[PDB]
């Protein structure tokens, strides 16, 4: 099984908890991973959506969650592990 | 159960091959995440008896002679993935697509 | 109950009907360019906010130009 | 939703055609009912575009390049038949069997 | 829709009533069909089963039950229309 | 968990496990005898009571004799 942190932002108008913890519900051989999301402008960091995330094989084996795109509008990065979301960074590949 | 294959692999029977889908490669920017995810393929011969879909399967194929055309190798087992993309709403959006990553492959 | 144009249905006046929506696309290739149109079922819609087959796509050597859309035979091609 | 064919149609595409699969022609008198039914099966060619099945068949078809080969034309939609019949401890059975008729027909 | 007879010969151990009707819940393009199965030895009527029959071509536009098989061991005739199989007959073709 | 002979699973040692049964069966072709072994999954003997793929069948000019247990290494074949 897996738990992750989870947050949305726009929790009011999807009539849903803003924060809290969400049991992620996963089938026999399917892994699971959590997921972070988030703007940045101007040095200020605008939280979007945390929470579980399907099988898949960009978040193997990764206990940390750090994006990797250069400059994208909406960062994203995810990790496996329980509640492995809580902290996130930005550290892009060398290239 | 099917049977998985790689480019290591001299299978010629109806196997499961991967694949990845890159997003970015259609110019879609508007997929946040995943850009690219592993969705895999079908492909091998479907001889007689082997790893056949339904019941219907084996019957047609018993009773079908050889004419015309065997059993085409298909999936037998789909799994969703998740995708945080733009919709036509430039909304932000979570969602749960089904029907993206093959996990089985068999004949029908 | 919404029509559009379907180039390939020689059978039924190049018309059908669906819950979804009209879809026509010009696909540009180095030496060729070709439309399609047809209708495309609700369940098929995926993701319904926005999807795949009616988004605009590109690869090496070919553009794919799509239009969507609900009213009756909307999916007409057209030129400058 | 599919296209149906007949002997009487000139449709090179994948479309469900009518089969009658005849359990007596097995040898099978333990099946009371019925001694043959409606099965039917999927033939026809996959060009691009045309009766996709899944959103993954659509991904792949438009990033796969013609290399190396297309969607299979396979069934899209099955139904059960009932079926009166003596079991191995010679009982008479009442059963509902799935996957024993093709409905509709797609390119996977 | 379709309402047909309900009979089981073995309510018993499968722990069902022994007669009475049977709603038959239906898809939306598949027709619905009514079924009776009986033996018949030395002149003996022993019903085995009746009820509801799906999509089955060999009882299409039939508003009445017969049997067709020339002398068989359970013998089995099905129909379309509500309660068609009250009645049945054995009556096989001409060859 | 039932092992049965698989004469075409030439990289598990000729063996698979499964929660079915195991298969085997000769077909005497009007010039060749030919047979195969494997196991089936539980999902797949249908109807359980008595499924289609463990019963013998014949047609014109082609015989095939099956074979289905519950033992390991049960689906053999043999001779006179
Ligand atoms: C809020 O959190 C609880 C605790 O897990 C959960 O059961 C519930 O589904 C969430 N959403 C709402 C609207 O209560
Ligand atoms: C935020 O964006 C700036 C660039 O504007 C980048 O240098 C910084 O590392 C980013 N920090 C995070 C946590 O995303
Ligand atoms: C008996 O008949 C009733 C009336 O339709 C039905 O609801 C019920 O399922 C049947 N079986 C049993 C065991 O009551
Ligand atoms: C019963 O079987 C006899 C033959 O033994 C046949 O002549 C008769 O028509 C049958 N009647 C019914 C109702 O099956």
């Amino acid at each position: 099984t897996r738990e992750c942190i989870y947050y949305n932002a726009n929790w009011e108008l999807e009539r849903t908890n803003q924060s809290g913890l969400e049991r992620c519900e996963g089938e026999q051989d399917k892994r699971l991973h959590c997921y972070a999301s988030w703007r940045n402008s101007s040095g200020t960091i605008e939280l979007v959506k945390k929470g579980c995330w399907l099988d898949d094989f960009n978040c193997y084996d990764r206990q940390e969650c750090v994006a990797t795109e250069e400059n994208p509008q909406v960062y994203f990065c995810c990790c496996e592990g329980n509640f492995c979301n809580e902290r996130f960074t930005h550290l892009p590949e060398p290239g | 159960l099917g049977l998985d294959c790689d480019e290591h692999s001299s299978e010629s029977r109806c196997c499961r091959y991967p694949l990845t889908v890159d997003f970015e490669a259609f110019g879609w920017d508007w997929i946040i995440a995943p850009k690219r995810y592993k969705a895999n393929y079908c492909s091998g011969q479907c001889e007689y008896m082997f790893m056949q879909k339904y019941p219907h399967t084996h019957l047609v194929q018993q009773a079908n002679p050889r004419g015309s055309a065997g059993p085409c190798c298909t999936p037998t087992k789909m799994s969703p993935i998740n995708m945080l993309y733009f919709n036509d709403k430039q909304q932000i959006i979570y969602g749960k697509i089904p029907g993206m990553v093959v996990d089985r492959c068999g004949c029908s | 109950a919404l029509q559009c144009f379907c180039h390939l249905c020689t059978k039924d006046n190049f018309t059908c009907v669906t819950d979804g929506l009209c879809f026509v696309s010009v696909t540009e290739t180095t030496d060729k360019v070709i439309h399609n149109s047809m209708c495309i079922a609700e369940i098929d819609l995926i993701p319904r906010d926005r999807p795949f087959v009616c988004a605009p796509s590109s690869k090496t050597g070919s553009v794919t130009t799509t239009y969507c859309c609900n009213q009756d035979h909307c999916n007409k091609i057209e030129l400058p």
